[PDB]
RNA sequence: GCGCUGCUGCAGUUGAAACGCCCGUAGUUGGCCCCCCGCCGCCACGAGGAAACGGGAGCGCUCCAGGCAGGCCCGUUGGAC
């Protein structure tokens, strides 16, 4: 059955884009979807996206730039110390300069450069890069 | 008049315990002088309760109950004090004793993940409080009342019928 | 067809976006509520109701006119069958498998089958006990089916 | 399990705010029962030898107390391993000195020296009331002393000025919001400043806020809370005004020294 | 107790030759041109439903200056439970903000039947809704779609536009 | 060394290794939705609680392994954390 919306959402975005597509659907939404995405977009990876409603399971649309990499999800939701964000960084990211990690936090959805800055720790999301 | 209701079941109830002959001993409220009954008024209290002190209240079954229990914590003679801690009933077999299933749950480092592991803990439960499997009950510390008993229920909150049982650290 | 298969087709219905009433609809709220009234006084499971309505009346969903579906409908109006639809036909299938086996005793595949239709029934039956649908003390039983079928129908 | 009481102490075993070497030796003086436990005081020895450096060795230090050259709230006390706490008097006329043994910032045993006018008294805090043979009321303090028939306005955790040649209350602060205190138990020896709050927990420890004067905020337990006055300091403190320096000041303080 | 609402009384009571409102509430737009809300009290605005289209093009041509949007008045609660320290009170379905949005854009436009509900995430610019209306029907509705968006604003802070699809 | 015990991080057509198939309890895992209330986990801070060891500030035992010393005109000389 199904279970990790974001994984399948990531998948298929990373399928377009590796045939240089334009274009996508996703087909169930969600409010951390949107999150992730809206970071995508303020750091400048995925342009814009559209929600569409029906009632039962929102479809997405996104368009795509180039740009992207890689991107993907940490099923179990580890718990990060706010001191151990460095092995993390060191052992997910190609470099420690434009990489960026998603935490879920009391303070909300961030970046790890952000969550370094208040000196918290919270919960992994994913990555991209 | 509601004050001489309360003192005739309380003077009646002494009575027929002394006509159950079946028994070996007569059980009777150590405060209490014995005595008080052959008073026709109500010029004297027949039972004795008292108050736990941590916010929690009284039940009316006690104040208005016709039982001797010396280690209620409530019209007994034992005292409330250190920890208090929540759990489900998993058997009420015993006279007026119980099992209370605690759950929590213990992490392993290696693996950064967790296990879920119980606990079954012994309790005394007074006749003021009727309890069926599953309920979910409130135990405070005493002194050792018996072998592996150091627990005395002081509240009950009903759970309803046929729930499915369910992982419930508290 | 997945849970006791290896079958995976998609037929269903997708109902509209909205949810109003036909611009031809002329039949106020009570009006259907009287006709549900009667057909379920005919031994009419909603099921069939519902094709009736659609049918003969020209109502795509009761849900619209009204506000409320047929069976709380049937409940405040306290005519709702007090087991439940799908359980109770699975239970006539049931019954109807153990006839024709103990007729012949042979058929393997039959036996199959009636392995598959009990425990379905057997994982409705504690979801409807959970709930609080069903007697705590409901319980299905083999030998006595049939009378639970002939009261409880 | 050993048959009974402990006589001996081994060096690595002492308290770390004695500030005792390494390589001083396999043992450690032994603080004999009094006004003060042994986590709560410090050996006579250890003043008279390894900080004031009146003498080199254990026997001198018998001697001299022995002589009859040290005061201890008035009384001579010729025991080596007597325990001197918080709040005491320490004067030795021989040489005119008069020290109040009170604590530094850093948390640890600090001699303030006193005048004439004040030496004549103490501060002791109040935590039992308690009634004795006959139902009498009773009083003990924090240096293993009680008085009898105080005076009904007095209450648990306050402070007491007692005489020191006759031990009778003179008069007394209450503990309350805005009262001045100095902190003697935990990671914030030493410290002082102004209550600001006051939280209780039924069945458990009650939590104290203050404010220092420069506006810092910390919290300890009311078991080590000790109050020194209304709003100003009733005894002469140390130089320093319970102010701890971070790391930082404490180091540029050091190298100015160098 | 305002001038407006008197004068629209007494046209209601010169329309019937047994309803009665709860407020009015006045918009302004970008043009000269206003909007005035009417306050239905809930349990009556089927009452007011059947026929409103007459009667709002009615009241437009008595008073002029502005047009004139029928919707019910709902309430919402702040809390999906409150706890007495007994029991616990769930808040009902009905009384949540997104339900009210959504009965509220249904109102606003209540003659024409809502398609579809979009919104867009721009890069910079602040997300937007935009709503699809039946193409059927437009020149109708063509000049009134920039007091629809501002009437929605100013209710919900939510920002809208229209078209036709 | 060994990613040849694999949480990070192995392998399972043919090299060693997918139960003959189905049902099924314990166990593990479970779509989307309510803006704030209570509870559990979670993050941060704090109190409280021995040192020695380890880390670490300062000091030329001639250096060093070490030790907590030491200088005169010393934070109240220091042994902070
Ligand atoms: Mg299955
Ligand atoms: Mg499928
Ligand atoms: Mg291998
Ligand atoms: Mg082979
Ligand atoms: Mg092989």
């Amino acid at each position: 059955v199904r279970i990790n919306v974001l994984r399948d959402a990531l998948k298929s975005i990373c399928n377009a884009q590796r045939i240089g597509k334009k274009q996508v659907i996703v087909r169930p939404s969600s409010k951390v979807i949107i999150e992730f995405l809206q970071l995508m977009q303020k750091n400048g990876y995925i342009s814009d996206f559209a929600v569409v409603d029906n009632h039962r399971s929102n479809r997405i649309v996104v368009n795509l730039i180039g740009r992207l990499n890689k991107a993907g999800v940490i099923s179990p939701r580890f718990d990060i110390p706010a001191n151990d964000i460095e092995k993390w960084v060191v052992n997910l990211l190609p470099s420690r300069l434009f990489g960026h990690i998603i935490l879920t936090t009391s303070q909300g959805i961030m970046d790890h450069i952000e969550a370094q800055h208040r000196q918290i720790g919270g919960k992994v999301i994913g990555y991209f890069y | 008049r509601r004050a001489l209701e309360r003192a005739e079941t309380l003077r009646k109830a002494a009575y027929e315990m002394a006509e159950n002959q079946h028994e070996r001993a007569y059980h009777k409220q150590s405060q209490i002088f014995q005595g008080r009954f052959l008073r026709k008024d109500n010029a004297r209290c027949l039972r004795f309760y008292k108050s736990i002190g941590m916010g929690y209240h009284t039940p009316i079954t006690a104040i208005n109950g016709t039982y001797i229990d010396k280690k209620c914590p409530f019209t007994g003679n034992v005292s409330i004090r250190g920890r208090i801690l929540r759990g489900v009933v998993h058997s009420a077999k015993m006279q007026r004793s119980i099992i209370v299933r605690r759950d929590y749950l213990h992490f392993v480092q290696k693996y950064k993940r967790y296990e879920r592991r119980h606990k079954h803990v012994a309790a005394h439960l007074s006749p003021c409080f009727r309890v069926k499997e599953g309920d979910i009950v409130t135990i405070g510390e005493c002194r050792p009342l018996s072998k592996t008993i150091r627990f005395n229920v002081i509240k009950v909150e009903p759970v309803s019928e046929a729930a499915k049982k369910r992982f419930s650290p508290f | 067809g997945r849970m006791h298969s290896k079958g995976k087709g998609i037929s269903r219905s997708a109902i509209p976006y909205t949810r109003a009433p036909a611009p031809w609809n002329k039949y106020t709220p009570e009006d259907v509520c009287e006709q549900i009234c009667k057909l379920a006084k005919k031994g009419t499971p909603p099921s069939r109701i519902g094709l009736i309505l659609r049918d003969q009346f020209a109502i795509g969903q009761v849900k619209n006119v009204t506000g409320s579906k047929i069976v709380r409908i049937l409940k405040a109006k306290g005519l709702a069958p007090e087991i439940p639809e799908d359980l109770y036909c699975m239970i006539k299938k049931a019954v109807a498998i153990r006839k024709h086996l103990e007729r012949s005793r042979r058929d393997k595949d039959s036996k199959f089958r009636l392995i598959l239709v009990e425990s379905r029934i057997h994982r409705l039956a504690r979801y409807y006990r959970q709930a609080r649908r069903l007697p705590p003390t409901f319980r299905y039983k083999s030998d006595q089916a049939a009378a639970l079928l002939a009261t409880y129908a | 399990m050993a048959r009974g009481v402990r006589k001996h102490l081994k060096r690595l075993n002492a308290p770390k705010h004695w500030l005792l070497d390494k390589m001083g030796g396999i043992w450690a003086p032994r603080p004999t029962n009094g006004p003060h436990g042994l986590r709560e005081c410090i050996p006579l020895i250890l003043i008279l030898r390894n900080r004031l450096h009146y003498a080199n060795t254990y026997a001198e230090t018998s001697m001299i107390l022995q002589d009859k050259n040290v005061l201890i709230d008035g009384k001579p006390r010729t025991d080596p391993t007597f325990p001197v706490g918080f709040m005491d008097v320490f004067e030795i006329p021989k040489v005119h000195k008069t020290f109040r043994v009170l604590y530094d910032v850093k948390g640890r045993f600090t001699l303030v020296p006193i005048q004439s006018n004040e030496a004549g008294f103490k501060l002791c805090r109040v935590q039992k009331i308690f009634l004795g043979d006959k139902g009498m009321p009773y009083l003990s303090t924090h240096d293993a002393r009680t008085i009898r028939f105080p005076h009904p306005d007095i209450k648990t955790n306050d402070t007491i000025k007692i005489n020191l040649k006759t031990g009778k209350i003179d008069e007394w602060y209450k503990f309350d919001i805005g009262k001045i205190v100095m902190v003697t138990g935990g990671r914030n020896c030493g410290r002082i400043g102004t209550i600001q709050a006051i939280d209780k927990h039924m069945g458990s420890y009650t939590m104290i806020r203050m404010k220092d004067t420069e506006g810092t905020e910390f919290l300890t337990r009311l078991c080590n809370v000790f109050v020194i006055g209304n709003d100003s300091p009733a005894v002469a403190i140390p130089t320093t005004k319970g102010i701890r320096p971070d790391i930082i000041k404490n180091r540029e303080l050091r190298l100015r020294s160098i | 107790l305002s001038e407006l609402e008197k004068q629209v009384a007494g046209t209601l009571l010169k329309l019937e030759d047994t309803l009665y409102i709860s407020s009015v509430k006045e918009i302004a737009v970008d043009g000269d041109k206003k909007a005035a809300v009417v306050y239905v009290p809930y349990p009556m605005l089927q009452s007011f439903q059947k026929n409103s289209e007459a009667l709002i093009l009615k009241l437009e041509k008595n008073h002029s200056g502005h047009r004139f949007i029928i919707v019910a008045n709902r309430t919402i609660m702040k809390n999906a439970y409150v706890f007495t320290g007994k029991k616990s009170i769930r808040r009902p379905r009905s009384r949540t903000m997104t339900s009210v949005y959504n009965c509220i854009l249904d109102d606003i436009c209540y003659p024409i039947h809502v398609i579809g509900k979009r919104t867009l995430y721009p890069a910079g610019s602040n997300p937007r809704l935009q709503v699809v209306l039946p193409k059927a029907v437009y020149n109708e509705v063509s000049e009134r779609t920039k007091t629809y968006s501002a009437v929605y604003k100013a209710l919900t802070e939510r920002d809208t536009e229209f078209i036709f699809m």
